[PDB]
């Protein structure tokens, strides 16, 4: 079940009321929102994209920071077993929450080294016109509470709790967060370098791929592939529309995106056009694209 | 955010 201050959460319930009713949740929300955004460098960084998962331990020598960005209607979930330090950061978008939370629990339940507890963190979203962040918080709190293990909700800065307004238009306060693995500390962050194969991994989610695990903590490798997808319908039609009609249909929040999000869409749609089926074209021998952390903390191809 |  999902616990707050040692007591169980009664569901359904909005996160705003859940935070107001419990001081330590409000304490974390006031602090997290007041943080000036940090520019996290590429050293020791493991960037998680939308609909991706990454789990590791402080015993890792390569990775020391997990993080994700561009969370408008998504929720960046952080699960961590305190004591041993097994940390999992995923970028949940709500395509299939019923099957994604078991992926998060299993990523942590394999690390067994008893001591500590399970702490979960929920950040992102705003009050959008489509009630997407509200439905995603509902699903995430219900799937965690349906679990057997006791999970303690520590952070909950989502939707109404993460919303700001300019010119009578709403958009989120926190677009991304980084979590430092050695010290279990979460903070607002931006990411200039977003790891290798950005267009390949983004096109996988835009084509309709499911949530995947992108890091193997045993070998400390980044494993991108192999991916296969149906050719995206009407790639040339969307590659010729204006910026306004691109955000309205390819984005879950047309007016709440960070700048140059259309460039991200056009670049990603361009990738799907050149590679209609990347099954046996980008992955020779059907082996994944393997990466390891450099001496200088960068992702270098093996 | 991307709509699947």
């Amino acid at each position: 079940p999902l616990l707050v201050e040692g007591r169980r959460v009664r569901l359904p319930q909005s996160a705003g009321d859940l935070v107001r009713a419990h001081p330590p949740l409000e304490e974390r929300a006031r602090l997290l929102r007041g943080q000036s955004v940090q520019q996290v460098g590429p050293q020791g960084l493991l960037y998680v994209q939308q609909r991706e998962l990454a789990v590791t331990s402080p015993k890792d020598g390569s990775i020391s920071i997990l993080g994700s960005d561009d969370a408008t209607t998504s929720h960046i979930v952080v699960l961590r077993h305190t004591g041993n330090g097994a940390t999992c950061l995923t970028h949940c978008d709500g395509t299939d929450t019923k099957a994604e939370v078991p992926l998060i629990m299993n990523s942590i339940k394999s690390f067994s080294d008893q001591c500590g507890r399970l702490e979960v963190h929920l950040v992102g979203g705003f009050s959008d016109d489509r009630q997407l962040s509200q439905k995603l918080t509902h699903q995430l709190l219900s799937e965690f509470d349906r679990q057997e293990d006791d999970i303690h909700l520590v952070t909950l800065c989502v939707t109404e709790l993460n919303d700001r307004e300019e010119n009578e238009n709403h958009f989120p306060v926190i677009y991304g967060i980084a979590v430092n693995i050695k010290t279990a500390e979460i903070y607002r962050a931006s990411f200039q370098d977003r790891g290798p194969e950005e267009q390949l991994r983004a096109a996988r989610t835009l084509a309709g791929g499911p949530m995947i695990s992108i890091y193997d903590a045993e070998t400390e490798q980044l494993r991108i592939g192999p991916y296969s997808w149906t050719p995206f319908p009407h790639v040339d039609f969307w590659l010729h529309q204006d910026d306004k009609q691109i955000l309205e249909n390819l984005s879950t929040s047309p007016l709440a995106e960070p700048p140059h999000f259309v460039e991200h869409i056009r670049s990603t749609l361009m990738f799907l056009k050149k590679h209609p089926s990347p099954a046996h074209t980008l992955f020779s021998g059907n082996k994944a694209l393997l990466y390891k952390k450099n001496e200088d903390g960068l992702w270098e191809k093996i | 955010n991307l709509a699947a």
